[PDB]
């Protein structure tokens, strides 16, 4: 009985109070710590660099001169969603630039880290990875593995609506043509 | 590795933001919600407290429920998180038998009730039919030798009947027969260590299948404990209806175990001490759809005043019946299979009442319907849905409805001839209708009622195959149906209950004379 | 780190001290260190408590489960706070009665909890018996009951258990003997065994509103009638028409909160016979009547010098207390209960609790405590009754009268006067001293005709299911319409506050309303109906 009071106890009782503002700064800084510091390294040395706004994303200098018409974004699940509302845009150019919207709840829940995430694998993707042409045929045999087997779900997981209708496997072709789609993945 | 405050299995994040278990081939794990590859697969959305062994607070975990590691029996749509799972035990009395410390014998039917101030205690309500089954039986109070210094045996049968969400295993809940407004005839005994058998819900006890529990003990008990002095007697006649009030004092509780799986009833928790818990926290939700049956259920809802309690997730009104009761949505509009949800009144007391004008005050709306999936539950309301349709007596018992609903249920003739109709009806329809009034109609506009008799209705059985046919000669003369004109017009009136008359009038009149008859039939006397 | 925790009751030393609150995070809970500024606004209370206690307020929930909820779910909202000690209190209400010899007189009846004065930890209430004339031609119950000199009277009446407390009662329900007149103890109502297994949540009945009452006559083969009565009781029954109920504090087990599953269970060990002692010597009690005239009782910890363990309590000032226990706000920075500002109230105080407070008035100079509310510290012991300044009250501290001019200006609204009698909207409180109202006729020329002229015909006065007051005049008249001699003849209406009523007839059994004081309440000429 003894035992149970000291971690209910540990998880509630806050010692001391970090502030107002400074629970902003260490929120963001320990989401960008769980990515490998390599990827860092990577987008620095291709340029632009992630600066943290507070506000409203969607009324800031770097962003509001470009790309307005792009309103309309799609979260990882696919559901299309307002920038406004949204709390977090990268966009791609001559400055690779990526904002994140500071806020205090990213180490409580998931559902916000994982956007940021999922942005992260974005830009390394089409911008990093895309100079050296990096996703090729292990990435594209792995990938036909996934289509051909026994009731995966997995397609479902990863795959689009665009993906579950070309009927045979995947060829080195339509890399090419179409590499959108692929780097989503 | 993961922070659980709750210490309930589940994970702090997945129980705040949503989850849902699906088993992959033949291991079952608990995965965090994605929205497209479990939606198609027809899981079911969960959410619940990170703070509370057991969000509903009845005895079963937020872990255990979803998993199904539980007690087989309660009913599958409290297995949600959200949804209180505990017991509802009413008396069902279905027949009683009378005479003199010449016996009157007529079947019963009762029906749970709910009256207004509602308070939350479980009563049911019997209704004796008054149909004279005998001619020459006018009068009871002769049919019985009773004098004015009499007295009267009473002995019923009765079953248990549980409409809750969990089952009971020891105990059988005393309930006191109470007739008039305070006349206490008897207090049925709690039999002891007899019902060691199971009421699930939706169950009987005794089964179906067994002869119902004699009320009087046949033992040395009492010799006539519902002794009954002259002046009952006389108020039971007026009224003709008794009320049986119940406890809530059940047995123990089931519970899971881990180590082996085994579920063992714990003889240290009591169902008299959780109960109480639930009826603090939660909304209580009543609905008459299914078969014209009280359903009651209770939603685990915020009380702002309290902070562990302002944890559980938020409940809009839509949501809670989506996932207790059965509503969805085909095409976005909610219905029970079919009805939509517009058919329906919201009833509301004083404190819900005021907490829902508020509600509708700050969205700027006037029709609930629509701004339905918008009202926020709080703690401690009750509401109450009931079918618009029909009309409704003081103990919020179905009684009535519009003669013109009443109308289209019968406008489908499947035969007709001169012994009688078999129709085809909603299921629903006939509880609402007491009897038939026959006639016969002169060339001329005379009128000749055939039953001519105020206890002299119930003429009207049900065949084996769900159509219902109505026999002419049952309290007839044993006699097939004469015509005195194929141009007579032949009229049949039905008598919905709330309509009926119960006993002979001031001047003892037996004719249907004085009862509002709705017209039901009206064909040709070639046609029949 | 190993923050310091003596108490070993969750919350660490510093914080209890100094301030602390408890706030929901979106939906995770914390425990956060009292800041002024940004905890204001989000209008969250600042709790304190003892950093040597494991319940400040010594009843058995610590410190951090009320603040924090996890507790059992019926603790009234006002005793979440952890300076208000939580402990049921009940006691008994009868709603009637019936008498007959071993032709039955069944009169209802009215209840309410007492206190009197040298005031003692001990429930007590007090029933009286309706007077009024149910039968016109029943005059003297002396001989509507055939009692006679070596005859026996039997009791048989109906009654429901009250628990204005703010904790639960489980298994045990108390015993409770009823007394006429000083020391006649008629009966002692046995205590049912293991029948009481329901729960008394506080502001609740057992058994509810809508089940028959339990008989107090068990109606069984236990005794043919318990309540044996000799001549000479009934005589001052007559002449009296009161009973008391006292009750002792005798009640169950007590419902404690598991961790290790949340399953609140009753321990068979701790019993509240054990606790209350400890409460009842180390707590300030405050009684208030402002609701609705009903004897309401909290309980607050409070500092007692001589002990080393108790001067940690954190310092209660009364102001405060009043705030956290009742309700009272400061809209205005003024004390007040909904619109009652806190001038509107007496103080009383004990012998002890007086001189205490005499001293207190003098090392700050002052002499209306109204104003230095916020620098009087409570101590322990010391018990206080707010009662409203406005109605006169009795021995026993029940509402009983009040000063002429409230009760005409309780009247100044007249929403409807017709022949049939009158449909009013009264403050639902004054109508509880008020007795009866006599009616009379008023000639041209100054005479003087009362209807209803008997002293056991008054109550004429109904209440509508819409809290409309109507006056009937046939109840007691004819059963016939009002008539008048005069469209120019005024009608006088006078009422009659319990205080103020008569009880039995007088010496040579008058039953004129004459030696009565009586206030004049309406007065419109014949054609002003």
């Amino acid at each position: 009985q003894e035992e149970h009071l000291k971690e209910i106890m540990k998880h509630i009782v806050k010692i001391e109070v970090k502030g107002e503002e400074a629970v902003k700064k260490e929120a963001a800084e320990k989401l960008l710590e769980k990515v490998p510091s390599d990827v860092l390294e990577m987008y620095k040395a291709i340029g632009g660099k992630i600066y943290i706004v507070d506000g409203d994303i969607t009324k800031h200098i770097s962003l509001e001169a470009l790309s307005e018409d792009k309103k309309k974004i799609k979260d990882i699940y696919g559901k299309d969603a307002l920038l406004h509302e949204h709390y977090v845009y990268a966009k791609e150019g001559y400055e690779p630039v990526l904002v994140i919207q500071s806020s205090e709840d990213y180490v409580e829940n998931t559902e916000k880290a994982l956007n940021v995430y999922y942005e992260i694998g974005k830009i390394l993707s089409r911008d990093i990875l895309s100079k050296i042409n990096q996703p090729y045929q292990k990435f594209l045999d792995v990938l036909n593995t996934i289509k051909n087997a026994s009731d995966s779900d997995g397609q479902d997981l990863l795959f689009t609506n665009q993906l579950k209708e070309h009927p045979t496997d995947f060829s080195v072709e339509f890399l090419e043509q179409n590499s959108n789609e692929v780097q989503e993945v | 590795t993961v922070p659980d405050r709750d210490n309930d299995g589940i994970p702090d994040s997945l129980e705040v933001e949503g989850y849902t278990v699906d088993v992959k081939n033949k291991r079952t794990f608990l995965s965090p919600w994605i929205s497209n590859i479990h939606e198609k697969k027809g899981l079911t959305k969960y959410k619940s407290s990170p703070e509370k062994w057991s969000t509903a607070s009845d005895p079963y975990s937020d872990f255990e429920k979803v998993t199904g590691r539980i007690d087989k029996n309660v009913s599958p749509e409290a297995r949600h998180p959200l949804v209180a799972a505990y017991p509802i035990v009413h008396v069902d009395m279905e027949n009683i038998i009378l005479s003199k410390n010449r016996t009157i014998s007529k079947n019963t039917s009762t029906s749970r009730t709910h009256t207004s101030g509602f308070s939350n205690s479980n009563s049911s309500t019997v209704a004796i039919d008054h149909s004279l089954s005998l001619a020459g039986e006018r009068t009871w109070a002769e049919t019985m030798g009773l004098n004015t210094a009499d007295t009267a045996r009473l002995n019923a049968n009765i079953r248990y009947v549980n409409t809750g969400t969990a089952p009971i295993y020891n105990v059988l809940p005393t309930t006191s027969l109470v007739l008039g407004k305070n006349q206490t005839l008897a207090t049925i005994k709690a039999k002891e260590n007899q019902l060691s058998q199971i009421l699930a819900p939706n169950n009987y006890y005794p089964s179906k299948n067994l002869a119902p529990i004699a009320l009087n003990a046949q033992d040395d008990f009492s010799s006539t404990p519902i002794t009954m002095n002259y002046n009952q007697f006389l108020e039971l006649e007026k009224t003709k209806q008794l009320r049986l009030d119940t406890d809530q004092v059940y047995g123990n509780i089931a519970t899971y175990n881990f180590e082996n799986g085994r579920v063992r009833v714990d003889t240290g928790s009591n169902w008299s001490e959780v109960l109480p818990q639930i009826q603090e926290t939660t909304a209580r939700i009543i609905f008459n759809g299914k078969d014209l049956n009280l359903v009651e259920r209770r939603i685990a809802a915020v009380n702002p005043s309290d902070p562990l309690e302002t944890t559980k997730p938020d409940m809009t009104l839509k949501e809670a019946l989506k996932i207790a009761f059965g509503f969805n949505e085909p095409n976005g509009n909610l219905q029970y299979q079919g009805k939509d949800i517009t058919e329906f009144d919201f009833n509301f007391d004083q404190q819900t009442s005021q907490n829902i004008k508020n509600q509708l005050a700050e969205l700027n709306a006037t029709n609930i319907y629509t701004v339905l999936d918008k009202i926020k539950l709080n703690a401690k309301m009750n509401i109450l849905i009931r079918d618009k349709r029909f009309h409704y007596d003081r103990n919020n018992i179905a009684v009535g409805a519009d003669e013109s609903v009443v109308k289209e249920a019968h406008r489908e003739v499947i035969n007709s001839s001169t012994e009688g109709l078999l129709l085809n009806i909603d299921k629903d329809i006939r509880k609402i209708l007491s009897g038939y009034i026959v006639e016969i109609e002169d060339t001329e506009g005379l009128k000749e009622v055939i039953n001519d008799r105020y206890d002299m209705l119930n003429i009207s059985s049900l065949r084996q195959d769900g159509k219902t046919f109505i026999d002419f000669k049952k309290y007839n003369d044993k006699l097939p149906l004469y015509i005195s004109n194929p141009n007579y017009k032949v009229n049949v009136y039905a008598v919905t209950k709330e309509n009926t008359i119960i006993n002979p009038s001031e001047n003892g009149d037996t004719s249907t004379n004085g009862i509002k008859k709705i017209l039901i039939f009206s064909k040709k006397g070639y046609e029949i």
